[PDB]
C-alpha cells in the first residue's frame, strides 16, 4: 500500500480532464428529492463532453 | 561509392598486481644459530644444527 | 570534377537524334564518375510538383559532347572559379544577356525525348530568366483558378500566346500544383482572420491603414491586438480545434512550398563575342553562380 | 581571406579539448584579418529565439586548425560559392547527401565548451537539415505566439517575432485573395471526388472547419475589373512572399553537403565534406 511516491510521479505533467461525470461528488441542500432528479437530469449531458 | 583506406591507433594500458608471501621465524630458537647466548659446550652446536 | 554516363546500344539514327541535345541539363543522383542512362530518366507524363521537389534532392549537370559509347556531363553546384559552359536555351521566350536563369519543370506543353529503342523517356527542364520565372507559374495557376469556377506574356517585343490548356494528353499535369498553391493562401488568410477577427471591420481607408502603419513601428500593438481565442474542447471531442497547432502546421507547409519553387539563381549568362540576344533553341554561354 | 583568431595562454587541460573542435562554426562581428578569442563569445544557454535573431546580424566562420597559439578560420560566405571545406555535424540528426544545412542555436544548453584560463565559454551551434530546421523554427515561433526538452521564452523579443509573422500574414490579404477565398466550398467539393486532392487538404487544416460553418455571397466586382485581373498578382505576391518567409524567421541555408567517396549518410559527431552556397 505504497502509492505516495507514484502519486507524486504523475502530478509533474499537467492533465486536462475530459469527463468529470464519475469523478466528482457533491452534497445537495435539503431540496425535496423528487425535484432533485429533475434538477440533475438537465445538467447530465453538461457533464459528459 | 568508392572507398578510402582506413587506419587506426590503439593504446592498451598496463596493470599492477603484487603477489606476496610471508614466512615467520621462531623466538626461543634464536641463539643456536647465533652466539649471543651460544655456549662453548657440545650440545649447543647440536641444537644449532 | 567531371562525370560521364554509360549509354546502351540504342540504334543508328536515334543516336544522331539524341545528338541534338548538347546543352540540356540532366539531374544526376550522386557525383560518382560512372552513371548510366537508365538512372537519369523520368516519365514524360508526370506531376510537376513532385519532380520539382525532387530537383532539390539531386544535383544538376550539363550534357557536353556525346559519342556512340558514352556522354559527358558537367555538374553545376560544386564549382571552382566558375568555369563557363555552353547551355542550350529551351524556354518559350528568349533571354537577354545580363540576368540569372533558373530551372523549372516543363510547366507548359511538355517536350520529352522519347527513345523507343532503349525503352525509356527523357524530360529536360526549361530555362527561364528569374523575372519571368516568378511570373509564368503564377500565370498558369491563375488561369487554372479561373477555370476552377489574358494568356499573353511580353519579353523583348514578341507577345507570347501561352498555348491553350488541356491540349496535351495530360490536363492533370498541373492539378496538384494549383491545388497546393491555392489552399495554403486560403489557409493563411483564414488563420489571420481567426487570430484578429476585428481586422476587416476597421476604417477601409484610415483604421486599417492606422493599424498597418503602427504595426511596423514599435511595441504598441494595442496591447494584445491578437485577441485571446476561446479555450478549446476537452481535446478528445470530435470538434476540438487549437488554432496555434494550425498556425505551426501552416508555417511549416508554407516554408516548404516556398523553398521547393526554384526562384534561386543557378546560373547567369555572360555571353562574349556573340550576338546580343539568344533565341529559343540556339546554344549560349553561361557562367555558374 | 582567412581569419586569424589569436589565443591567450591556456591550461594544458582545455587546450586538448579545444583541439577536438576542428569543424565547429563561430560567429565573428567584424571581418578583420586579426582577432582574439575573447571577441567571439556567446553567453550560456537561454533565449533560443533571441539567439536565432542574433545569427542573421553577424556572419559565420568555420575553423580548420588549432595551433597552441593561433586559430585559423574561414569567413563562410562573403565571396565564395564553391569553396569546399569540412565541418563536423554537431546536431542530433543525421544529414544524408545533397540536402542543405542550416545553423540553429543549441537545445537544452549543457553543450558549451568552457575554458578555465580565459574564464570564457563558447556555444557552437548545431547543424540541422533545412527540412527540419524549418519545422523547428515554425514550432518555436508558434509557441512564442502563445504568450500574446523545451525552454520557456522571455516576452522581451518574442513580440518582435510575432510582429515579423503578422506583417507578412497581413500583407497577404489583397483584393484577389477574397476571390480565391470565395471558392473554399467549391474546392472542398473537389476534395471529395479524388484521392490525391483529398490528401492535399490536411486533417487539422483549419479551413475544412470553415466550409461547414459559414456561407459567403459572390464577391463584389472590383473597381474597373474589365481592365485588370486581380487573382494573378495575388498569386504572384503569394509566391514571392512564401519564397522568403522562413528566411524572415529562421535562417537561410548556408551549404549543401556532397561526398564523393565516403558513405552517403554521416552519423553525428563526424566530420563531413561540404560545398557552400
Amino acid at each position: 500500500l505504497d502509492v505516495d511516491a507514484t502519486l507524486a510521479a504523475l502530478r509533474q505533467e499537467p492533465a486536462e480532464v475530459q469527463c468529470a461525470f464519475g469523478a466528482y461528488v457533491a452534497d445537495a441542500r435539503p431540496d425535496a428529492l423528487v425535484g432533485l432528479m429533475q434538477r440533475f437530469l438537465e445538467e447530465w449531458p453538461g457533464m459528459m463532453p | 561509392p568508392a572507398d578510402q583506406p582506413v587506419h587506426n591507433y590503439m593504446i592498451k594500458r598496463l596493470d599492477r598486481r603484487s603477489l606476496n608471501a610471508a614466512f615467520s621465524i621462531a623466538v626461543e630458537a634464536l641463539g643456536l644459530i647465533s652466539g649471543e647466548n651460544l655456549d662453548g659446550t657440545h650440545i649447543s652446536s647440536a641444537m644449532r644444527l | 570534377m567531371e562525370v560521364d554516363i554509360a549509354l546502351p546500344t540504342l540504334s543508328p539514327g536515334d543516336l544522331s537524334a539524341l545528338q541534338r541535345c548538347e546543352g540540356r541539363v540532366v539531374f544526376l543522383e550522386t557525383l560518382r564518375r560512372h552513371a548510366t542512362l537508365r538512372e537519369v530518366a523520368l516519365p514524360c507524363g508526370g506531376d510537376v510538383l513532385a519532380a520539382m521537389a525532387a530537383y532539390r534532392r539531386r544535383f544538376a549537370a550539363v550534357i557536353t559532347r556525346v559519342t556512340p559509347h558514352r556522354m559527358l556531363a558537367t555538374p553545376l553546384g560544386v564549382g571552382g572559379r566558375g568555369q563557363s559552359l555552353v547551355l542550350q536555351n529551351t524556354g518559350p521566350f528568349d533571354l537577354t544577356n545580363g540576368d540569372h536563369v533558373c530551372l523549372v519543370p516543363p510547366l507548359l506543353g511538355d517536350e520529352c525525348l522519347r527513345l523507343t529503342s532503349a525503352n525509356l523517356e527523357l524530360r529536360f527542364p526549361m530555362t527561364l530568366p528569374l523575372a519571368q520565372a516568378r511570373e509564368l507559374t503564377a500565370r498558369v495557376v491563375a488561369r487554372a483558378a479561373e477555370t476552377l469556377r489574358a494568356d499573353v506574356v511580353f519579353s523583348n517585343g514578341r507577345r507570347y500566346q501561352l498555348p491553350p490548356p488541356h491540349r496535351d494528353n495530360a490536363e492533370a499535369a498541373t492539378r496538384s500544383l494549383v491545388l497546393n498553391m491555392i489552399f495554403l493562401l486560403n489557409e493563411g488568410a483564414v488563420i489571420l482572420l481567426s487570430l484578429i477577427p476585428n481586422l476587416l471591420t476597421l476604417g477601409a481607408q484610415d483604421g486599417y491603414a492606422n493599424a498597418v502603419i503602427q504595426l511596423g513601428s514599435a511595441t504598441r500593438e494595442l496591447g494584445q491586438l491578437v485577441r485571446q481565442p476561446p479555450p478549446p474542447l476537452p481535446q478528445d471531442h470530435a470538434r476540438r480545434f487549437c488554432v496555434f497547432e494550425a498556425l505551426e502546421a501552416w508555417i511549416a507547409s508554407a516554408s516548404r512550398l516556398g523553398d521547393t519553387l526554384g526562384t534561386r539563381p543557378v546560373a547567369r549568362v555572360c555571353i562574349f563575342d556573340g550576338p546580343p540576344t539568344v533565341p529559343p533553341g540556339e546554344k549560349a554561354a553561361v557562367v555558374e553562380v
